[PDB]
């Protein structure tokens, strides 16, 4: 037998097979495996199965579906109602501009639209694990 | 027992630094000895910037690709 | 000094060999090829780095490949010839 | 002053000094003072990045090291 | 052995790159020198701004500016000069007195705006700022011992298992740390920052710079508008309210990382990993590069903004300041912008990895595996707007020299027309729906022209052909057809051979240096727009549609002044414009032989005076050149020093011309 | 009167502008001719050697360099990789893993980083 | 192979070897440099040449020899004579102490042909394309030298970046315990093969921890 060039590449497989499936274990210790890097933080798997893991939405990983929707739509209204009667009806510039003060409760409720997209958008997130 | 693409038949380059890189040649011949490391020579109407239309490859990096065809590389 | 590394696409053309000025390379018996020999390059501490040795290459990639080192500059590898470094 | 440039001659445009110093020569010695420590304190941090840092310290310098009881938690607070 | 006279230029030209120092050995030792660095930079920004404010103190007449500014000229420093005539009178002085220089920077606007009214306000500020370059000189040292000293703590460091080397990585914690900088900069460093500013505007500079008020009520935010009739300028109420609305916003914007605690706030790994990024954010080029391409926005709408919309007093009463700041701010933005794609550069060819060959997961990765399309497109664009700017302006100068004006191609600028109709009834109905109406804009909208188009085409041409150039060097340092192994090379070297075609310019740091002419055009445009427009808007709106206006009613008309300032009848004030203008002339074309001429010319050349030096009586006898032996520069660094020659040349050409001009 | 600045002028633009310069230039010149001289971008300087042992000598900078750093467990590594090569080696070949991979290692680059040698 | 004795060429004044050549301000400067190449050769006639530092030459119809600062000189006389089929040229540097280097061919055949006993130097078994990235070994013994991994370490590293791709079967280096490890490095328990099976045990408490945790809410 001579190591013919065949063989050799061969070898190249299974070393890099072998050795690129113990690296992910816990037996490497590479710096771009450090939490911050590469890999997931230990009890907050982000992505798995090709899906957005509950573990995404933070703090919300334990609202069900149907509350999250809830949330998301009723903020959709207010904060849809809180733009709508600041900018076209009932304007406050009018009213502020000869000393007035805004209307607090418009101002509060208008920040409550993108809270609402991405309060559906944990919907969905949740929809799809079955939360 | 013949080894590697037919003599004539078209390959697909699979080398990333081939100035040919996914590119398509002829097979002028496969050198039969298993000692030869790149032993498919492959011959190209495109010549590089070295005007050299034929290199020799490994046996993993041709892939016996259909013929060009009109306007095709 | 630079650094002249072969690899393994060599042919055994000579071309590499034929076309250094300062005698750097080398034809080694090897089993990689039709030709049974590689390039090698013993002596790149005489390697003033023209690349002709790329120029003469013909594989797809040239299988020999020079490296320029500026900050390493000795007097071989600069050509001097008014000046002596030893 | 010899004034240059056509806007400067044709809206009268003038340059005005005051008739007093400025800054007294006390002021300007008190100013100079504290650029002298800005120039010993700058010689001495080029001469500590152009050194560079000493790592077999712990072979010759006295104490024990320390790191901060924040800079630990920030170490274990990850990265 | 040892080197030859190359060693000044190999060593100088990586002076800075801590990354290639030699006793560097890991994150920990480049992290520091960075931070202290930094630390040093900082105190040389101090020490600056102590010396504007000294100088200003001092050789200037601040306290006489501020009573009369719009006719009044502020005072940069006095001139001492043994060379000047010890005899009869300077153009530069008031006879007897001492000589003077005009300041165009803009600090006297700057401090006057801020509440400055006597020089010894700007002496205790000097001292201030020269105590705070002591601080920050001795935050340096103090980092530098911290870091020793962990590192001396590791000699009574161990985990009692073989896990301790883990210890390496997180030595450097402090400086690589991201959630919390990233934390504490957005809310500290410009949220409280622009708090602490509305409390300076509230305490000081809104209270000297009207008849005594309330103290300091919240009547002091106001919402007018922009100029402020009497100053022309922003109102300072204006101002205050809106450094605290950024500030307000920027501080609950800052609580969004998990800075201190594990238990508030999201990773910056995490929000990067579930979205289209995932770049690797421990390389400091990258973040170098995504900063210089912060910087670069703030620094052109810097410009635009000081001008349109000017926030200091007397500010634009000033035909020199506002030109100059436009200038300055407008180069400063493209030197940022050209350096982030360097950097981007520099990343891709050091501190990037990369999958097998397939794995597209990386935002890098699919943008390598289309770059050909990039490039192909952005040449297309940038062809397209060359071809059709400069035909319809050769049009145009063909057609207006066979005197036939009405023959032009003119295209009314009906885009930019729109959006201007757009913000303009914006701003109208803004104003109208005011009891204290009429209010002004200065230049936040001018008139736009079919000028105002082609030269709006010219700057995105340029744009596109820089971006062109910065793009191929980034995406091609890894490797081109040309040369598929230029990730194994350094990020400059000289060439690849005359072989295989011949590879002159082939590295990614050629690819800049080209790159860098490209900015230096496109700079140039623009500044040449604002300034004609500037200096006469109704000559730019009618004769600036064919280029030989350009050429003749703007340069060759508007550099009259200039070159009659020294000559045989005397000299002006702007003595120093002229010689100062000529020598960058000079230099501007002393770099095209270090551009043009390449190296082994010269190199045959040096062998020959060396041959000479060499061979003269004396000299051989105590000099045999085997110790710092002369050598012609090698081609990366010839390269260089020709840009450098260029560069300086175009840039420092211009404030001569803008200063004869419009002062 | 507005001059009398002009006796601090009279002194420091002369010192710094050309005593300072000269007096640097003479220095830098003198520096060059250190065996010190640019250590951290000229190779083969001594202080660049020390400075390298002194990492090598602490004890997280130990094993640094090695680019195969970081195996908790080499032994492990290795028995799992010769066992995966054995059910993988083609027909009667004699080729073991340890073998193998010491002949992966050993290179024949004689003149890499030769500049080592004189400092 | 012998070497031969090529004397210095300041005490060779006038020797019967030198070839007739016209002599040119192109020849070795003297009086700054000590180190000079030798190249002799045995003619069969008087051939005019062409001498690398400007001016012709006429060979002699025995022994020849000539002096040069640089190796490459000799080198291209060298091509120049086998371009008129003389071979048995060879090439010495001299050091300045008067030490003689035989150099051109150097085991006695020329490079361009195979023999019998060298090995390839400077030799890499893959394809230019195979060389690791600069990116994966910084701040390693390749910091900036890619190029000069050896095939192992190029082996390592394409598995290495074979394997930081899947991200989701990664292991998370867990945090150290900085506040209650770190005492004095003469306070340690030895047993270094017992040192490994407390790793074992802490990383598999490490993760059947992160294992618990994550079977919360996932
Ligand atoms: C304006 C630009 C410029 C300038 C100044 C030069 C200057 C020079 N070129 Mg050059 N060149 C240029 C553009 C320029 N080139 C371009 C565009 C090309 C096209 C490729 C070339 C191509 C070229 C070739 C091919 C050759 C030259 C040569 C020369 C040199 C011969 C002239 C000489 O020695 O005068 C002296 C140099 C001067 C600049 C004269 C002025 C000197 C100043 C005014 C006096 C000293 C100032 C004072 C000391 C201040 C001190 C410095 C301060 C920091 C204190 C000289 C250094 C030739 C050479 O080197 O042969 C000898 C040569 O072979 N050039
Ligand atoms: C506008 C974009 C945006 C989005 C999509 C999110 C989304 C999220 N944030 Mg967040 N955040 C934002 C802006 C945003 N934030 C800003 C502007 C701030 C500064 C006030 C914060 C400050 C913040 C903190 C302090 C924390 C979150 C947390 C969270 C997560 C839980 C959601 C929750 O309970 O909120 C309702 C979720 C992934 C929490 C989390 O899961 O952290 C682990 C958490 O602790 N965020
Ligand atoms: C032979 C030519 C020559 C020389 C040697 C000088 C020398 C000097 N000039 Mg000067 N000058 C000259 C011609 C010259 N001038 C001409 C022809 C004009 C136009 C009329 C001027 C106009 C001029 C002005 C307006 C000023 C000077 C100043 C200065 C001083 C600044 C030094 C300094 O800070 O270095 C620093 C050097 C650098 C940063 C360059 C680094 C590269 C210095 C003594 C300045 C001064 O008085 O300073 C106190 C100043 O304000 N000069
Ligand atoms: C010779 C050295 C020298 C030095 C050290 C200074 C120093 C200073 N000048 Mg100044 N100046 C000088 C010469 C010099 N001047 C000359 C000859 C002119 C006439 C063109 C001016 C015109 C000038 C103006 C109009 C203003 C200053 C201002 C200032 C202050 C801020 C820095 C600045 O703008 O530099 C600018 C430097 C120049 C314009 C000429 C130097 C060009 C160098 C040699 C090339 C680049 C060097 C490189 C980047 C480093 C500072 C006290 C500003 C200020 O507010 O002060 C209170 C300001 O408004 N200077
Ligand atoms: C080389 C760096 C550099 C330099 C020398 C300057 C110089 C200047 N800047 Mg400036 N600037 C820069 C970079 C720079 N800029 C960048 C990168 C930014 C973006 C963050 C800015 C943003 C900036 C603002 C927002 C303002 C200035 C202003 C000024 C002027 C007065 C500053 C002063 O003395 O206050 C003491 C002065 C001409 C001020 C100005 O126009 O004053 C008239 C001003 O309002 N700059
Ligand atoms: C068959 C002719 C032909 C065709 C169909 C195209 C088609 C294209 N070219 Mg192109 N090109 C051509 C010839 C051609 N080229 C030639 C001869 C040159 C050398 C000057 C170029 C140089 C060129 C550049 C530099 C670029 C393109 C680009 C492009 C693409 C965008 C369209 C564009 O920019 O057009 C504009 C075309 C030009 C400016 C080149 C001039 C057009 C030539 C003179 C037409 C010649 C036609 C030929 C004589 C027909 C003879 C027919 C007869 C024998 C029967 C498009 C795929 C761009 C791209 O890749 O973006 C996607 C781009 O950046 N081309
Ligand atoms: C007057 C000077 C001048 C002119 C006209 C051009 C013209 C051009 N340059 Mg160029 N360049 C110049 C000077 C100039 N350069 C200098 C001094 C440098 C520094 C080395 C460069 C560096 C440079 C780079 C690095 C690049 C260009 C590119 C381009 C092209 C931009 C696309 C375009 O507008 O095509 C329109 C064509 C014309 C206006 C030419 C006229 C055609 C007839 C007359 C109509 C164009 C051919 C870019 C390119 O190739 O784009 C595809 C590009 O990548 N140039
Ligand atoms: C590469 C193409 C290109 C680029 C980069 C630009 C860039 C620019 N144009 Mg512009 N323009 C173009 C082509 C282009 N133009 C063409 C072909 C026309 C028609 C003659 C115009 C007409 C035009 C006007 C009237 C104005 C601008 C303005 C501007 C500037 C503001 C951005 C804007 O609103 O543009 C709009 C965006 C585009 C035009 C993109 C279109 C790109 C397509 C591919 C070009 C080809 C279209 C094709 C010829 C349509 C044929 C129709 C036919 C089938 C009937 C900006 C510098 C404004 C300006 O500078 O005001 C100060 C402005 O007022 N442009
Ligand atoms: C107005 C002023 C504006 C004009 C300045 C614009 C200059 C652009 C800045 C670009 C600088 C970064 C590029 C650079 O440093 O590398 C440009 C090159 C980089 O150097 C190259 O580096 C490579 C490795 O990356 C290789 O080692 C090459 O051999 C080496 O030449 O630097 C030099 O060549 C410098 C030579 C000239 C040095 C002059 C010393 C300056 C002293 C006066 C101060
Ligand atoms: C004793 C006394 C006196 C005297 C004084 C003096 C003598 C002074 C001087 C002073 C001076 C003479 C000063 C100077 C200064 C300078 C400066 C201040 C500079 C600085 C710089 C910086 C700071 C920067 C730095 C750097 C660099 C550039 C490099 C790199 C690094 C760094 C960054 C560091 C009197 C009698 C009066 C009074 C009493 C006391
Ligand atoms: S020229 Fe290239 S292919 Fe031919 S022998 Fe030399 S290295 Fe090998
Ligand atoms: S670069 Fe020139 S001297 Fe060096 S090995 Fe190649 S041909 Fe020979």
């Amino acid at each position: 037998y001579t190591e013919t060039v065949a063989d050799e590449r061969l070898f190249e497989q299974v070393y890099l097979q072998y050795t690129s499936e113990y690296l992910k274990g816990p037996l490497y210790w590479h710096p771009d495996k450090l939490q911050g890097w590469l890999p997931d933080y230990p009890g907050t798997p982000m992505i798995k199965e090709g899906k957005y893991t509950s573990h995404v939405i933070g703090n919300l990983k334990a609202f069900s579906s149907n509350e999250l929707a809830f949330l998301s739509m009723l903020f959709f209204g207010v904060g849809l109602y809180g733009n709508l009667q600041f900018n076209f009806y009932d304007p406050q510039w009018a009213k502020v501009d000869a000393g007035g003060f805004f209307n607090v409760s418009y101002i509060v409720e208008s920040f409550l639209l993108p809270i609402s997209f991405f309060m559906h958008i944990a919907c969905y997130i949740q929809r799809q694990n079955g939360k | 027992p013949w080894v590697g693409p037919k003599k004539g038949s078209w390959v697909k380059i699979l080398r990333p630094e081939s100035y040919w890189f996914q590119q398509r040649g002829q097979v002028v011949n496969v050198n039969q000895k298993p000692e030869v490391k790149y032993p498919v020579t492959v011959k190209f109407d495109s010549v590089n910037y070295a005007n050299v239309n034929t290199n020799g490859y490994a046996l993993w990096e041709v892939i016996e690709a259909p013929a060009p065809g009109p306007g095709e590389v | 000094s630079h650094a002249v590394k072969i690899y393994d696409t060599c042919i055994g053309c000579t071309l590499c060999v034929r076309a250094c000025p300062t005698d750097v390379l080398e034809m080694v018996p090897a089993s990689i090829n039709a030709a049974k020999q590689v390039a090698s390059s013993p002596r790149v501490e005489d390697c003033v780095g023209c690349k002709r040795c790329e120029t003469a290459c013909p594989t797809d990639f040239l299988s020999i490949r020079v490296y320029l080192q500026d900050n390493e500059e000795t007097q071989y590898s600069l050509g001097l010839d008014l000046v002596d470094w030893s | 002053r010899v004034p240059g440039g056509k806007r400067t001659q044709e809206l009268g445009l003038v340059i005005p000094m005051a008739d007093e110093d400025g800054l007294t020569d006390g002021q300007v010695a008190g100013l100079f003072v504290i650029a002298l420590v800005v120039f010993i304190s700058a010689m001495d941090l080029a001469k500590t990045m152009y050194n560079g840092i000493n790592p077999a310290k712990f072979k010759t310098s006295k104490g024990k090291g320390y790191i901060s009881p924040l800079v630990k938690r920030y170490i274990e607070n990850g990265f | 052995g040892r080197c030859a006279s190359s060693r000044y230029l190999q060593v100088l030209g990586s002076i800075h790159d801590i990354e290639c120092g030699f006793g560097i050995d890991n994150t920990l030792s480049l992290n520091l020198q960075i931070f202290t660095a930094h630390w040093g930079h900082l105190t040389i920004i101090l020490i600056w701004v102590s010396s504007n404010l000294y100088h200003i103190a001092s050789n200037a007449n601040y306290s006489l500016w501020v009573k009369n500014p719009i006719p009044s000229m502020p005072i940069a420093h006095n001139i001492w000069d043994p060379h000047f005539t010890n005899s009869t009178s300077t153009p530069y002085s008031h006879t007897i007195i001492t000589t003077i220089l005009i300041a165009y920077s803009g600090i006297y606007n700057q401090l006057y705006t801020s509440g400055f009214n006597t020089i010894n306000q700007i002496y205790k500020t000097t001292f201030t700022f020269s105590c705070l370059a002591v601080i920050s000189i001795l935050l340096a040292k103090i980092h530098i011992n911290t870091h020793s000293e962990l590192l001396h703590k590791l000699a009574s460091h161990t985990s009692q298992i073989p896990s301790f080397f883990q210890l390496l990585y997180f030595l450097d914690v402090a400086i690589s740390s991201v959630n919390i900088r990233f934390n504490f900069h957005t809310g500290i460093l410009v949220g409280l920052f622009s708090i602490g500013y509305t409390g300076h505007l509230l305490d000081i500079t809104i209270p000297a710079s009207r008849a005594p008020l309330i103290h300091t009520s919240p009547s002091y935010l106001t919402f007018f508008g922009g100029l402020k009739s009497n100053t022309s300028s922003l109102y300072l109420t204006d101002i205050a309210h809106h450094h605290l609305a950024i500030g307000i916003i920027s501080i609950l914007t800052g609580h969004l990382y998990s800075s201190f605690r594990a238990a508030l706030g999201t990773y910056i790994r995490d929000i990067l990993y579930t979205s289209h990024l995932t770049h690797s954010i421990k390389s400091l080029h990258l973040a170098l590069s995504l900063i210089l391409a912060s910087c670069t926005p703030l620094t052109s709408t810097t410009a635009q903004h000081i001008y349109s919309l000017t926030p200091y007093f007397y500010l634009s009463y000033d035909h020199i300041y506002s030109t100059a700041l436009y200038v300055h701010h407008s180069y400063i933005t493209s030197f940022l912008a050209i350096a982030s794609h360097a950097h981007t550069a520099i990343t891709l060819v050091r501190d990037w990895v990369a999958p097998l060959e397939q794995e597209s997961s990386s935002k890098q990765i699919r943008i390598h595996t289309h770059k050909a399309a990039i490039i192909s497109h952005l040449s297309w664009v940038s062809l397209w707007l060359g071809f059709h700017t400069l035909a319809v302006y050769s049009h145009n100068d063909t057609c207006i020299a066979f005197n036939s004006p009405s023959k032009q191609i003119l295209i009314e600028a009906s885009n930019g027309q729109l959006i201007q109709q757009a913000s303009g009834k914006a701003l109208y109905g803004t104003i109208n729906s005011i009891n204290n109406y009429n209010k002004s804009f200065d230049s936040f909208i001018h008139p736009i022209s079919p000028g105002d188009l082609y030269v709006h085409h010219a700057i995105a041409l340029g744009l596109h052909i820089t971006v062109l150039i910065l793009l191929k060097g980034g995406l091609e340092a890894r490797g081109s057809k040309l040369m598929p192994d230029k990730m194994e090379h350094s990020f400059g070297f000289s060439c690849d051979g005359p072989g295989r075609g011949g590879t002159c310019d082939i590295s990614a740091w050629d690819s800049f240096y080209l790159a860098t002419f490209w900015m230096l055009n496109s700079n140039a445009w623009i500044s040449f727009y604002f300034h004609y427009k500037h200096l006469t808007p109704r000559q730019f709106s009618e004769s600036s549609t064919y280029l030989e206006s350009w050429f003749r009613d703007y340069l060759w008309f508007n550099s009259t002044p200039l070159i009659h300032g020294y000559s045989t009848l005397g000299a002006n004030d702007l003595s120093v414009q002229s010689w100062s203008f000529l020598l960058t002339h000079l230099a501007w074309a002393s770099g095209f032989m270090f551009l043009i001429s390449w190296r082994g010319y010269w190199q045959e050349l040096i062998d020959i005076i060396l041959y000479i030096h060499l061979k003269t009586p004396i000299l051989i006898n105590l000099w045999n050149g085997d110790i710092y032996t002369p050598l012609a520069l090698s081609i990366v660094q010839a390269r260089f020093i020709g840009l450098v020659h260029f560069s300086t040349g175009l840039i420092l050409t211009y404030p001569p011309f803008i200063i004869g001009a419009t002062s | 009167k507005y001059g009398d600045q002009r006796k601090f002028a009279a002194v420091l633009v002369p010192l710094t502008t050309l005593v300072f310069p000269a007096v640097a230039m003479g220095m830098f010149v003198l520096y060059s001719f250190q065996e010190d001289a640019f250590w951290r971008i000229v190779p083969g300087t001594k202080r660049a050697r020390e400075l390298d042992e002194a990492w090598r000598e602490h004890p997280l900078f130990a094993n640094s360099k090695d680019p195969l750093d970081g195996l908790i467990n080499p032994d492990d590594y290795e028995k799992g990789l010769e066992e995966a090569w054995e059910r993988a080696k083609p027909a009667g070949s004699t080729v073991t893993v340890k073998d193998k991979l010491k002949q992966l290692s050993k290179q024949n680059n004689p003149h890499w980083e030769s500049w080592r040698a004189m400092s | 192979v012998v070497a031969e004795a090529i004397p210095r060429p300041e005490d060779l004044l006038d020797s019967p070897k030198f070839p007739m050549f016209e002599g040119s301000t192109g020849g070795y400067m003297s009086r700054s440099t000590r180190e000079r190449h030798a190249i002799t050769w045995t003619a069969k006639g008087q051939a005019k040449f062409e001498m690398p530092t400007g001016g012709f030459a006429i060979m002699n119809q025995g022994e020849n020899l000539c002096y040069f600062r640089k190796k490459e000189q000799c080198i291209a006389l060298g091509k120049q004579l086998r371009k008129m089929k003389i071979e048995n040229y060879k090439i010495y540097r001299l050091k300045k102490d008067g030490t003689v280097i035989f150099m051109h061919p150097a085991d006695g055949v020329f490079p361009e042909k195979v023999n019998k006993g060298r090995v390839q130097v400077n030799g890499r078994p893959f394809t230019i394309r195979g060389n690791p990235q600069q990116s994966e070994l910084k701040f390693t013994k390749y910091q900036g030298k890619g190029y000069e991994a050896d095939p192992l370490t190029t082996m390592f590293v394409k598995a290495r970046v074979m394997a930081f791709a899947d991200v989701p079967n990664l292991f998370a280096l867990p945090q150290p315990n900085m506040d209650e490890l770190v005492p004095a490095e003469e306070v340690d328990k030895y047993t270094r093969q017992e040192y490994t099976t407390r790793m074992m045990e802490a990383l598999k408490r490490v993760q059947d921890d992160r294992a618990a945790k994550a079977a919360k809410s996932l």
